RNA sequence: CGAUGUCGGCUCGUCGCAUCCUGGGGCUGAAGAAGGUCCCAAGGGUUGGGCUGUUCGCCCAUUAAAGCGGCACGCGAGCUGGGUUCAGAACGUCGUGAGACAGUUCGGUCUCUAUCCGCCACGGGCGCAGGAGGCUUGAGGGGGGCUCUUCCUAGUACGAGAGGACCGGAAGGGACGCACCUCUGGUUUCCCAGCUGUCCCUCCAGGGGCAUAAGCUGGGUAGCCAUGUGCGGAAGGGAUAACCGCUGAAAGCAUCUAAGCGGGAAGCCCGCCCCAAGAUGAGGCCUCCCACGGCAGCCGGUAAGGACCCGGGAAGACCACCCGGUGGAUGGGCCGGGGGUGUAAGCGCCGCGAGGCGUUGAGCCGACCGGUCCCAAUCGUCCGAGGUCU
RNA sequence: GAAUGCCGGCAUGAGUAACGAUAAAGAGGGUGAGAAUCCCUCUCGCCGUAAGCCCAAGGGUUCCUACGCAAUGGUCGUCAG
RNA sequence: CGUGAGGGAAAGGUGAAAAGAACCCCGGGAGGGGAGUGAAAUAGAGCCUGAAACCGUGGGCUUACAAGCAGUCACGGCCCC
């Protein structure tokens, strides 16, 4: 459950470490993004000559959250952060690796190439 | 168009296709037709169904007059079903079948004296910056000189809840004929051991 | 009328009994039937229970795993017909019924407050010593 | 739009 | 608040409109079966401490 | 709302509330009978019911639960020794009550005896 | 001027339409796609942030769109009090000065009780010509009305290319709404456990009070809940707006019109959901009572029925509604199950000891699903038709 | 007949707001025409660098008994400054 | 009322005569009902006369589909003379 000044952790060697949403990419007006939603986000903090650097206004697809899903076999899934993936606007990553898990819910939202790259799929 | 009387009982969710599906148990059979309005005789189309058993030491004259006509127990509970004219003298949940959708009318549950945040969702009032007593009060309620008064259907606290209210287009997941249950998919107004009444539905 | 027993009557079809005792404390080893696209298959996760919350057919448990540098934790209900299977990996021994403590322990520490349940870690292979 | 009081605050 | 008042005097009439309502409702009373004395229904009857039959209290 | 909940409030918080009803059970238990409100006469049924079905127990654990309660061990012997043993028999319903014909002069409230039974 | 509280915000709307979006059109320097411009249309919708007291405005990120106005520049007996009107103090400036300045700065008392109308709810009364118990018809009201992406048709029509449809079909969303509690997630004032200090019971052990109106801490049923779930906007019929026609004169031609007939909007009427016979225009059906004693009236007892009282209730402020009242499972006990808590006390064994192990998923245990007349709903009472006349 | 006149009497608002710290109550037994409120007992709760004790200002019989309950006591009153 | 200087009220009437109601009755008492006094007792001490607002009890007419500065003009019904 992802909204406007939620900070995330992100997930991949962009360079970027933190960012913070500014807005939830759904529809007119979303309150809330979760997993395989596409946010536009603030760098907050990055490490030296990443391909981002701090202050960039980037876009990302969630990949974890704290708040649990559901899912319609009646499961859920719940991770110990907020967790996104760096993208470029054809939704493909924007680093070579991506770190820790990521909701299989990606998948079935056109994130495949990150779902691959992904050590594990839950 | 076609109807059953039946109180509800509870919900569960059930296991289809690998899918979690959220389903109200219903006990709807069996109701027996007690009367038929006709329109020679009532002006319109309905069947008047009876509904659970009643001890006959409750039951009045001019009441055990009509079931009698009709050669009828005593039932507890009676209610019509319009344009409906099954060709029994007995109504049961075999009607529905699954996979039709239905429209399930109750009383819902009563919430008594409502404030206007719960009742009309409304925002209420700030809880700091100088807020003065006014955290769940419903703000204006007009203008000024013009025009002076108050519209009538002005949303206002006040009683919420315990009234007639109808769901529709639910899904029958299942139906159980040899316990009378319905098995409907979501929710149905009111509580455990309220009347309800299930209706094929009117959606397309 | 009794609308528990209906209730009970509509569950009785779907419930198990086939899956292993296990309680709060546990690790447990769960084979999950999972949708990939466009086939199916079973995934296992595998964690310590840290809650089981009983409701008859509704009773529901949930499985903390750390996996690759993130903690996971998984919410299964008892009787879902996508769980292949259960295995207990390891009988650990609560003091309380649920475990949301262990959220903010070291792997260190959590050894150390879920000692193994030496009790019925015995009770575990005195049965399947079988005929 | 901002335009001058014609009345004082009420004092006690 | 700005302390609301009464605009008019409420007339003779009015005021005791208001207290068509306002009547008391008599005690509703049986008689206890042993004494026949008057009493509420559902008490231990005052009188002869009779209640279901049996003596039940020093009157 | 109130919807399906058990338990009179009683106009007191949870402490003093608690102390009324055992204060009631220690009189009760005491006297076999004494006169109260209806409201909490009702309410001081169950209470006491419960202390008599343990002392129809008997053990040294029943004792100890029903002292948290009474406090009183003379109190409780005469529970256990005297008490208890005119409901060997009886399934549940050790008290009764049944509501006086006159209310309280000086506040209108309404009155109620609350006995142990035969 | 014997007082019409004054900007901005908040909350709550409601209307207009000179229409921001969505729908329907004509013309286009309209190939397609996408624009322009005008017409019809007010049903719904019209986001979140940074700066400023700001309205406004600029900027960020979006969007179908981020419309403009009226309502005492709507709304302070609804809140705010940042701004502007008091008393303090300073800066620039003006004045010999006291002081002053559509110049700035920091600070600065916003009133528990609603009589009437109006509004939201809920009853009492009487009426609806016999008296009653049920079930209904719907005059007339209210509610709702939004919209996007992607896929198929089809890389097709159109275009050199870039780009890329109409019509038709399918899936998936955002916001809003109504209900609901199976799941997820909250609360759960005592449902269980752990802990501290102190006082106490009874010395140990075991407990109780207090530390909050729970001492603190970890958990937590039912309920009430949203972050959770179900479902809704329609479909469809009808009459229309701009607009497009068929047939067709006056006017041998032409003309959508003068006779007549088609097509045509998210809009209008019905349809969906809810209220509703005080609809005094007081409706309809089923069933019950009945032909009373006294002198369209009176008094008196009854009939069918109702109320009183009582046990209660996911009903509720009182009232009302609903259920039950011993020919009874209504509440309270008790018992069984669920559920929570998480292995009581006592004893045994191990250890110098704090403890640990076993007995033991034990002990305790609100509300949830049930059973059981053990406790209490004892016993009763009062009303209550005789049907006006053409 | 009016002076927001003066003095007095009586209305309306209304059986309404309130009854003055949320430290807290329950039962039994007395007394009496009458008792939630007076006395006694038991249980419960609150203060304890005080909400206990002793001085000085100030107040002036309020002290102690007996006998009372019209008024005073925000209810009651058999009790009481 | 004000520390003080100082401010500064309200409050008359039984009957000729107390003959001021013995005694009985209800009631804890207050109060009342008889008895008695008096020319008179709604002259009974809360006392001459006893207006008005204001409150109540009884009776006549009238009101629950109706629009108001409350009246007035007309007609009709009902009650009384
Ligand atoms: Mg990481
Ligand atoms: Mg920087
Ligand atoms: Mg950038
Ligand atoms: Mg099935
Ligand atoms: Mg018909
Ligand atoms: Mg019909
Ligand atoms: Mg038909
Ligand atoms: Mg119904
Ligand atoms: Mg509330
Ligand atoms: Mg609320
Ligand atoms: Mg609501
Ligand atoms: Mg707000
Ligand atoms: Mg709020
Ligand atoms: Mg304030
Ligand atoms: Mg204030
Ligand atoms: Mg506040
Ligand atoms: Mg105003
Ligand atoms: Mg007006
Ligand atoms: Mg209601
Ligand atoms: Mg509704
Ligand atoms: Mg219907
Ligand atoms: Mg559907
Ligand atoms: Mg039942
Ligand atoms: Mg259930
Ligand atoms: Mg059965
Ligand atoms: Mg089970
Ligand atoms: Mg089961
Ligand atoms: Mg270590
Ligand atoms: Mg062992
Ligand atoms: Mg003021
Ligand atoms: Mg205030
Ligand atoms: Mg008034
Ligand atoms: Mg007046
Ligand atoms: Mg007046
Ligand atoms: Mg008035
Ligand atoms: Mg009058
Ligand atoms: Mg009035
Ligand atoms: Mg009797
Ligand atoms: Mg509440
Ligand atoms: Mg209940
Ligand atoms: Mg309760
Ligand atoms: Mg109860
Ligand atoms: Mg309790
Ligand atoms: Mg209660
Ligand atoms: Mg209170
Ligand atoms: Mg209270
Ligand atoms: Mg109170
Ligand atoms: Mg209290
Ligand atoms: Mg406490
Ligand atoms: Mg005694
Ligand atoms: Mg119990
Ligand atoms: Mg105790
Ligand atoms: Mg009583
Ligand atoms: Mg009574
Ligand atoms: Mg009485
Ligand atoms: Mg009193
Ligand atoms: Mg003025
Ligand atoms: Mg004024
Ligand atoms: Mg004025
Ligand atoms: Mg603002
Ligand atoms: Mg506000
Ligand atoms: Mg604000
Ligand atoms: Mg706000
Ligand atoms: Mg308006
Ligand atoms: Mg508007
Ligand atoms: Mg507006
Ligand atoms: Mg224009
Ligand atoms: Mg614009
Ligand atoms: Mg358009
Ligand atoms: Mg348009
Ligand atoms: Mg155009
Ligand atoms: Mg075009
Ligand atoms: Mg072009
Ligand atoms: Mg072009
Ligand atoms: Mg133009
Ligand atoms: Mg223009
Ligand atoms: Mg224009
Ligand atoms: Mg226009
Ligand atoms: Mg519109
Ligand atoms: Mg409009
Ligand atoms: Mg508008
Ligand atoms: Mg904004
Ligand atoms: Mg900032
Ligand atoms: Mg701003
Ligand atoms: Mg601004
Ligand atoms: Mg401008
Ligand atoms: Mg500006
Ligand atoms: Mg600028
Ligand atoms: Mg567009
Ligand atoms: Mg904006
Ligand atoms: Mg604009
Ligand atoms: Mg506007
Ligand atoms: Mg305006
Ligand atoms: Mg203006
Ligand atoms: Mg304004
Ligand atoms: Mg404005
Ligand atoms: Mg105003
Ligand atoms: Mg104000
Ligand atoms: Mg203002
Ligand atoms: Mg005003
Ligand atoms: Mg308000
Ligand atoms: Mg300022
Ligand atoms: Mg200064
Ligand atoms: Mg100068
Ligand atoms: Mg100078
Ligand atoms: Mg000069
Ligand atoms: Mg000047
Ligand atoms: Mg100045
Ligand atoms: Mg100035
Ligand atoms: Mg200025
Ligand atoms: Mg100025
Ligand atoms: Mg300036
Ligand atoms: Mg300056
Ligand atoms: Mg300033
Ligand atoms: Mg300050
Ligand atoms: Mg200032
Ligand atoms: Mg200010
Ligand atoms: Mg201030
Ligand atoms: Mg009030
Ligand atoms: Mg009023
Ligand atoms: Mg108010
Ligand atoms: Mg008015
Ligand atoms: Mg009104
Ligand atoms: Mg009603
Ligand atoms: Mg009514
Ligand atoms: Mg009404
Ligand atoms: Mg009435
Ligand atoms: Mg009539
Ligand atoms: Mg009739
Ligand atoms: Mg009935
Ligand atoms: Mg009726
Ligand atoms: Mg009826
Ligand atoms: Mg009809
Ligand atoms: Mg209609
Ligand atoms: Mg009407
Ligand atoms: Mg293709
Ligand atoms: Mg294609
Ligand atoms: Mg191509
Ligand atoms: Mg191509
Ligand atoms: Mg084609
Ligand atoms: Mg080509
Ligand atoms: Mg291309
Ligand atoms: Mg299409
Ligand atoms: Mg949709
Ligand atoms: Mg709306
Ligand atoms: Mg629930
Ligand atoms: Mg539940
Ligand atoms: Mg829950
Ligand atoms: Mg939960
Ligand atoms: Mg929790
Ligand atoms: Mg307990
Ligand atoms: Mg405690
Ligand atoms: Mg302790
Ligand atoms: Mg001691
Ligand atoms: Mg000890
Ligand atoms: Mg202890
Ligand atoms: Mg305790
Ligand atoms: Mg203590
Ligand atoms: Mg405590
Ligand atoms: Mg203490
Ligand atoms: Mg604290
Ligand atoms: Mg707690
Ligand atoms: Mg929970
Ligand atoms: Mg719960
Ligand atoms: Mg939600
Ligand atoms: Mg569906
Ligand atoms: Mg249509
Ligand atoms: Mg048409
Ligand atoms: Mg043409
Ligand atoms: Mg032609
Ligand atoms: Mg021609
Ligand atoms: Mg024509
Ligand atoms: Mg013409
Ligand atoms: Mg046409
Ligand atoms: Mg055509
Ligand atoms: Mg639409
Ligand atoms: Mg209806
Ligand atoms: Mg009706
Ligand atoms: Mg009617
Ligand atoms: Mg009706
Ligand atoms: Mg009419
Ligand atoms: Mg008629
Ligand atoms: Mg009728
Ligand atoms: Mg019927
Ligand atoms: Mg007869
Ligand atoms: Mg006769
Ligand atoms: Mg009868
Ligand atoms: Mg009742
Ligand atoms: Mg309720
Ligand atoms: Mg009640
Ligand atoms: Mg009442
Ligand atoms: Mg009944
Ligand atoms: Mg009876
Ligand atoms: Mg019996
Ligand atoms: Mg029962
Ligand atoms: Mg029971
Ligand atoms: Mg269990
Ligand atoms: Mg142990
Ligand atoms: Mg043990
Ligand atoms: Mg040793
Ligand atoms: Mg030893
Ligand atoms: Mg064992
Ligand atoms: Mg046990
Ligand atoms: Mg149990
Ligand atoms: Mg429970
Ligand atoms: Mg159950
Ligand atoms: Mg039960
Ligand atoms: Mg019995
Ligand atoms: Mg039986
Ligand atoms: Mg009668
Ligand atoms: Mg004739
Ligand atoms: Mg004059
Ligand atoms: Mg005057
Ligand atoms: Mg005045
Ligand atoms: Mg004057
Ligand atoms: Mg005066
Ligand atoms: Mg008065
Ligand atoms: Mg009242
Ligand atoms: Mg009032
Ligand atoms: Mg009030
Ligand atoms: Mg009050
Ligand atoms: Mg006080
Ligand atoms: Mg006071
Ligand atoms: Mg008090
Ligand atoms: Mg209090
Ligand atoms: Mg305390
Ligand atoms: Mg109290
Ligand atoms: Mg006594
Ligand atoms: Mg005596
Ligand atoms: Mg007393
Ligand atoms: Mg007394
Ligand atoms: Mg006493
Ligand atoms: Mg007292
Ligand atoms: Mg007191
Ligand atoms: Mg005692
Ligand atoms: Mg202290
Ligand atoms: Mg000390
Ligand atoms: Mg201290
Ligand atoms: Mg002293
Ligand atoms: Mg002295
Ligand atoms: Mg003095
Ligand atoms: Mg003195
Ligand atoms: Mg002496
Ligand atoms: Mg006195
Ligand atoms: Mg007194
Ligand atoms: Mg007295
Ligand atoms: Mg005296
Ligand atoms: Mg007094
Ligand atoms: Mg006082
Ligand atoms: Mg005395
Ligand atoms: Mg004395
Ligand atoms: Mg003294
Ligand atoms: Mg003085
Ligand atoms: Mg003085
Ligand atoms: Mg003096
Ligand atoms: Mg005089
Ligand atoms: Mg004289
Ligand atoms: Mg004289
Ligand atoms: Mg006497
Ligand atoms: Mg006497
Ligand atoms: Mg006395
Ligand atoms: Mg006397
Ligand atoms: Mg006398
Ligand atoms: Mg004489
Ligand atoms: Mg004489
Ligand atoms: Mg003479
Ligand atoms: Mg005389
Ligand atoms: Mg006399
Ligand atoms: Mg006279
Ligand atoms: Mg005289
Ligand atoms: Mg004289
Ligand atoms: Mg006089
Ligand atoms: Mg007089
Ligand atoms: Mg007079
Ligand atoms: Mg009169
Ligand atoms: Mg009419
Ligand atoms: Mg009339
Ligand atoms: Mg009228
Ligand atoms: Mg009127
Ligand atoms: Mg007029
Ligand atoms: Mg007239
Ligand atoms: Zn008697």
């Amino acid at each position: 459950m992802i909204q406007p000044q939620t900070y995330l952790e992100v997930a991949d060697n962009t360079g970027a470490r933190k960012i913070m949403c500014i807005r939830v990419l759904k529809g007119s007006n979303a309150k809330y993004a979760t997993v395989g939603d596409v946010i536009v986000a603030s760098v907050k903090e990055a490490i030296p000559r990443g391909a981002v650097k701090e202050g960039d206004v980037v876009k990302a697809v969630v990949v974890r959250t704290k708040k649990e899903i559901k899912r319609p076999d009646g499961s859920a899934i719940r991770f110990d952060d907020n967790a996104a993936v760096i993208i470029n606007n054809q939704l493909e990553p924007r680093g070579t690796r991506v770190f820790g898990p990521v909701a299989r819910e990606l998948r079935e939202k056109g994130f495949m190439k990150i779902v691959s790259l992904a050590p594990e799929v839950l | 168009m076609k109807g059953i009387l039946g109180v509800k009982v509870g919900m569960t969710r059930i296991f289809r296709d690998d899918r979690a599906v959220p389903v109200t148990v219903i006990l709807a059979g069996p109701c027996p037709v007690v009367q038929r309005r006709t329109p020679e005789k009532d002006g319109y189309t309905a069947v008047q169904l009876g509904f659970l058993p009643q001890n006959p030491k409750r039951v009045n004259r001019p009441l055990k007059g009509h079931f009698a006509k009709a050669g009828v127990e005593p039932v507890r509970i009676l209610r019509e079903i319009r344009d409906f004219n099954p060709e029994g003298d007995t109504v049961t949940v075999e009607i529905f079948k699954p996979g039709e959708r239905v429209d399930v009318t109750g009383t819902s549950k009563g919430r008594g004296f409502a404030g206007v945040m719960k009742r009309w969702n409304f925002a209420g009032g700030p809880d700091s910056h100088g807020a003065h007593k006014i955290h769940r009060h419903p703000g204006s309620i007009g203008n000024r000189k013009t025009p002076g008064r108050v519209y009538k259907g002005k949303k206002m606290a006040g009683h919420y809840g315990a009234e007639r209210v109808t769901v529709m287009n639910l899904e029958v997941v299942d139906v159980i004929p040899e316990e009378n249950l319905l098995l409907v998919k979501g929710a149905v107004p009111g509580p455990n051991g309220g009347l309800v009444i299930v209706r094929e539905t009117k959606k397309a | 009328m009794n609308r528990g027993a209906l209730i009970k009557l509509v569950e009785s079809r779907y419930v198990r009994t086939d899956l292993p005792e296990f309680r709060p404390g546990d690790t447990v080893r769960v084979s999950y039937k999972v949708k990939e696209g466009n086939r199916t298959r079973i995934q296992d996760f595998e964690g310590i229970v840290i809650r089981i919350r009983r409701n008859g057919f509704n009773t529901t448990f949930t499985v903390r795993k750390v996996s690759y540098g993130v903690g996971v934790e998984r919410i299964f209900p008892l009787h879902s017909p996508l769980i292949q299977k259960i295995d207990i990996v390891q009988r650990g021994r609560a003091r309380r019924a649920k475990l949301y403590f262990i959220r903010n322990l070291s792997d260190r520490e959590i050894r150390r407050k879920l000692r193994a349940d030496r009790k019925r870690i015995d009770q575990d292979r005195a049965a399947e010593r079988a005929a | 739009v901002d335009k001058p009081d014609y009345r004082p605050r009420p004092r006690p | 608040a700005k302390h609301p008042v009464p605009k008019k005097k409420t007339s003779k009439a009015r005021r005791d409109a208001r207290r068509s309502h306002h009547a008391l409702t008599p005690p509703t009373l049986v008689p206890c079966p042993e004494c026949k004395a008057m009493k509420p229904p559902h008490t231990v009857c005052p009188e002869c401490g009779y209640y279901a039959g049996r003596k039940v209290l020093e009157v | 709302m109130r919807h399906l909940k058990s338990g009179r409030k009683l106009n007191r918080h949870s402490s003093h509330r608690l102390a009324l009803y055992r204060n009631q059970a220690k009189s009760l238990l005491t006297h076999g009978r004494i006169t109260t409100t209806v409201p909490k006469a009702k309410e001081l049924r169950g209470f006491v019911d419960h202390l008599i079905h343990l002392a129809k127990r008997g053990d040294l654990h029943a004792r100890r639960l029903v002292l948290r309660d009474l406090q009183d061990v003379k109190l409780v012997r005469k529970l256990f020794d005297e008490i208890a043993p005119r409901y060997r028999d009886r399934q549940g319903g050790y008290t009764r009550v049944l509501k006086l014909a006159e209310r309280r002069r000086g506040d209108g409230a309404p009155l109620a005896l609350v006995e142990l039974v035969e």
